RNA sequence: GGAGAGUUUGAUCCUGGCUCAGGACGAACGCUGGCGGCGUGCCUAAUACAUGCAAGUCGAGCGGACAGAUGGGAGCUUGCUCCCUGAUGUUAGCGGCGGACGGGUGAGUAACACGUGGGUAACCUGCCUGUAAGACUGGGAUAACUCCGGGAAACCGGGGCUAAUACCGGAUGGUUGUUUGAACCGCAUGGUUCAAACAUAAAAGGUGGCUUCGGCUACCACUUACAGAUGGACCCGCGGCGCAUUAGCUAGUUGGUGAGGUAACGGCUCACCAAGGCGACGAUGCGUAGCCGACCUGAGAGGGUGAUCGGCCACACUGGGACUGAGACACGGCCCAGACUCCUACGGGAGGCAGCAGUAGGGAAUCUUCCGCAAUGGACGAAAGUCUGACGGAGCAACGCCGCGUGAGUGAUGAAGGUUUUCGGAUCGUAAAGCUCUGUUGUUAGGGAAGAACAAGUACCGUUCGAAUAGGGCGGUACCUUGACGGUACCUAACCAGAAAGCCACGGCUAACUACGUGCCAGCAGCCGCGGUAAUACGUAGGUGGCAAGCGUUGUCCGGAAUUAUUGGGCGUAAAGGGCUCGCAGGCGGUUUCUUAAGUCUGAUGUGAAAGCCCCCGGCUCAACCGGGGAGGGUCAUUGGAAACUGGG
């Protein structure tokens, strides 16, 4: 980069990328757990996992990494699949 | 409550599930010579129950995209084919 | 640019007095150059239209571009095209000062105006093409109220047209109304001028 | 943000200004939202025309005048009506 | 020409100084009576000298005003 | 609101082309050249680029360094010296915002890219206003700074330490998700309001003032919801290029089921089903092109153009990709690949002018490696202020438009001299000379704007917070500060007609004729055509004519051209009827009545940005130019009406 600000922006950009990946990965991990607990039919784990999935999803939104509409969609999808168990 | 574009037209195809090809016909003036010419516009419409069959005069309303080409929904079948 | 060449030959070539007095057509009332005396040739329709155009243009001393642009401006005014055109030409400041009699000739007038000896409503205007409007008062600047050349013209001058008014004591004239063409040079056949430009 | 600012018109050495409402991002002499008046600083005194109704409408929506426009509105008494309306 | 086209150009005026490899400027304008001659060489541009001793319509033959 | 002319012939009338008179230009070239105002200036190689600049800002978010030093000790040479941490100051680094705007170019693109009219109940929106509710309790890191290694350096790795409005748990939350009730209303999916349970999800401090020193308070910042505004995204009707010597194209292609993905509908992607979709009302392919407001032309219909200015789109050495973010798949950001270039100590690094100047190259051809942030507009800041090749100015170019000069009056004796001459004379000619006069301009002096609005800072007034008589916010009011242009414009005075006219043409079209030289030679030519010993057509000279700081030539566009004829042409012999029939599609269609309302006509409403063209006013001494107010503009959309004609029954 040529401009001093651009050099700092490159460093800042990569650091934020790393942090966001951790946050987004954790959120996806939580979604996967809920989807696993529905395939093998375990309401309690699925129901508690869903709280954890809701936690992770909304955490990403607070920061701004995931859009409100995207979070709502994920939550709706997961919540309905969990009702299917019962 | 703004209204969508309505088109009274004639079904031309019904071979697809839930999809009819309506056609709208009109006389448009020719830009230079002024002769009225037949203009025909095809439209893909959505009809869930497959009411309209090939030949019917159907009224369709505009909608959000429902597929690659479908932008209208069947409202009524004004006149069924004999 | 502005024609600084001999004057009379223009009158002789055109077969009208450009000064209006006559004196250019006394001895040799025929075109300049060695073919003037003998030849008595007739002009085509194009020649007549062009000759009439040059009559008006050279009388008032205006270049062709400015002349033609002014003709188009008259076009938009209501009434007779040719008549309006000639009213505008008379409204030129160098012409108006000349008609008021502050200068013996239009060339002298234009130099007075160009050099900044004239006032229009108390404000200096050193542009011969200025289009004097009805009501404005043409005056001489205080610095030039006592110029020999202008004194001469003011005495010798007789007959200031009726559409103008003048005061030799104050050396300030007024443009009270429009000429209307009855007052203006009758030698000119404005009909030919309108035709000339429709070509 | 929406600004009330001066659009430069006229020619070299003879500036003339329109007071236009415009998105800050828009080029000075380009896209604008609405014209509100004119400002001729070279004349003596400076001629200022403002449409009060329109000026107030935008001030109440939250468009901030530029420094010079703010000065204009003050001298024309537009800022007074704006403050008093909010109270 | 610079565009690779080959053209025949007429040299106006009395006498000229063009040989092979002379760089010349051409302009439009046919020579009515020379089949296939559709362009004129501009006198007084690039290598083409003005016309010697020309005194009227000099501008058309690239001859500077004498004193 | 519309003009024609020459040219086929021995002559004529037709047909028919060719040529000319007009307007325009980002023009170039030749000759020539005084000035001012206002515009314009790489149209070709989206070719390659040396060098400088074009995006920073915030210390009132944060730590650490470095100065500065009110005073203390200090060791002694009265010559200086530390050692704190004064205030105060500077900023390499972290952090926030900006960098997605402004600026450039028109390569790609025949497409919902653009224009126009709608739609989104399929959408997003930082900063800016308004409303309401908050801002509780804890924690671990890391850059800077130090030490190690590599490297000539640039720069590149590792160990250790430290802070935040950086980052992360938990508490309370009106969003969001699931479930369940109601009320009302749409255009199918549905939309709006209320209620309940359950589950998740916030936040930050800084500056100043006052304090009983607990804290309170103002401002800035922070969090959430709802509006508003702004900006963006998507879909649709219609419109706008050439080629049929391009006729078939398509296979996620066209629909459906489900899932995934998106801010969001959607084959947007996938898996599985069916075989559908587009096309002679021109698909597909090829070629060409950014589109438009507008600009040029024309009586108009049209034709051409898409430079400058404004809107939208696309692009950033070539190709792809994603990250950060409210916003990019990012001109002066990152990653990979390719082409190319540069530095080097050969270890390793570095770059992208279609930003402003400028260089090379290409070309007939287009500018200064300029001044300033004073004005206007942006970014950051509480503010001062910093940054701004946007922009405001100046520079170069007669490139264009407008304006003004290069003198004025008198002046015959019609001087000299040039040209011509039937030798008388004519002509350049009132033109010189002479006499008088002027100073635009030039040269030299003196004076000299406007463009400037401000802000901050205090000092008062009103009002709003607050415990405040503190201190802020908001509005009003004094006072102060600031000009690149530029000592430019403009004004005044003095001297001098002195420095400042060229270009083309003169046979006819077409305004303007003679002499000499030449002798089908040299040459001329837009067309008819000139020139072969009397050339008004060649060359020169004199005179004349048309323009004039310009004038001609060439090139390009429109007109004339009714010469693609819708307006507005033709096909017996001038170019033009298919060799003839049958016939699909298509085009067109007899009479009466009823009905419908697609075409058709009509009322109202909405819309067609600014600039531009037109009309009317006003400011530059006039004009160009600038400004204000209107008018005008559509096979446009929503919603009524009429029914003669066309269409449907």
């Amino acid at each position: 980069p040529n401009i001093k600000s651009a050099i700092k922006r490159t460093k800042t950009n990569n650091e934020r990328r790393v942090h966001n990946a951790t946050i987004k990965s954790a959120m996806r991990t939580a979604i996967k757990q809920v989807e696993a607990s529905v395939a093998n039919n375990e309401a309690d784990k699925a129901k508690t996992a869903l709280t954890e999935a809701a936690k992770r999803i909304d955490k990403a939104v607070k920061t701004g990494l995931v859009h409100k509409n995207t979070a709502a969609r994920y939550k709706s999808r997961l919540a309905k699949k969990v009702n299917g168990l019962s | 409550r703004n209204q969508r574009k309505v088109y009274q037209g004639r079904v031309v195809s019904d071979k697809m599930d839930k999809t009819i090809t309506v056609v709208v016909e009109t006389y448009k003036k020719h830009t230079l010579y002024g002769k009225r010419v037949k203009y025909s516009k095809k439209f893909k419409a959505h009809d869930e129950n497959n009411q309209a069959k090939i030949g019917d005069i159907v009224k369709i309303m505009e909608t959000r995209p429902l597929s690659a080409t479908k932008r209208f929904r069947l409202v009524e079948v004004v006149e069924e084919a004999v | 640019a502005r024609y600084t060449g001999p004057s009379w030959k223009l009158s002789r070539r055109l077969g009208i007095s450009l000064s209006g007095t006559g004196k250019e057509l006394e001895k040799r009332p025929y075109a300049p150059g060695p073919h003037g005396p003998g030849q008595r040739k007739k002009l085509s329709e194009y020649g007549l239209q062009l000759q009439e155009k040059q009559k008006l243009r050279h009388m008032y001393g205006v270049n062709e571009r400015q002349f033609r642009t002014l003709f188009d401006k008259a076009g938009k005014l209501a009434g007779k095209h040719g008549e309006n055109f000639m009213i505008l030409l008379d409204s030129r400041l160098d012409n108006v000062v000349y008609k008021l009699g502050l200068a013996r000739t239009r060339r002298q007038a234009r130099q007075l105006v160009n050099h900044g000896h004239i006032l229009v409503d108390g404000s200096r205007v050193d542009i011969p093409s200025y289009l004097v409007k009805p009501g404005q008062t043409i005056g001489v600047r205080e610095k030039s109220r006592n110029l020999s050349i202008i004194k001469e013209s003011v005495e010798v001058n007789n007959f200031v047209p009726e559409y103008l008014t003048f005061d030799a004591e104050k050396l300030e004239g007024t443009f009270t109304r429009l000429p209307e063409r009855s007052e203006l040079a009758p030698e000119i056949n404005e009909a030919l001028i309108v035709e000339f430009y429709s070509r | 943000a929406v600004k009330i600012r001066l659009k430069r018109m006229g020619a070299k050495k003879s500036p003339f200004y329109r007071i236009v409402v415009a998105d800050s991002r828009s080029p000075r002499d380009g896209r604008f939202i609405e014209t509100v008046g004119t400002y001729n600083p070279v004349a003596k005194p400076a001629e200022v025309k403002i449409d009060e109704e329109l000026a107030l409408k935008w001030l109440q929506t939250g468009a901030k005048p530029s420094d010079t426009v703010r000065n204009l509105f003050s001298s024309q008494g537009i800022m007074e009506k704006f403050h008093n309306a909010k109270q | 020409l610079t565009n690779g086209i080959e053209v025949t150009a007429y040299i106006p005026g009395i006498g000229h100084n063009l040989q092979e490899h002379s760089v010349v400027l051409i302009r439009g304008g046919r020579v009515k009576d020379l089949p296939g001659v559709r362009y004129h060489i501009v006198r007084g541009a690039l290598d083409t000298a003005g016309v010697e001793n020309r005194a009227q319509g000099r501008s058309k033959y690239g001859t500077k005003k004498p004193k």
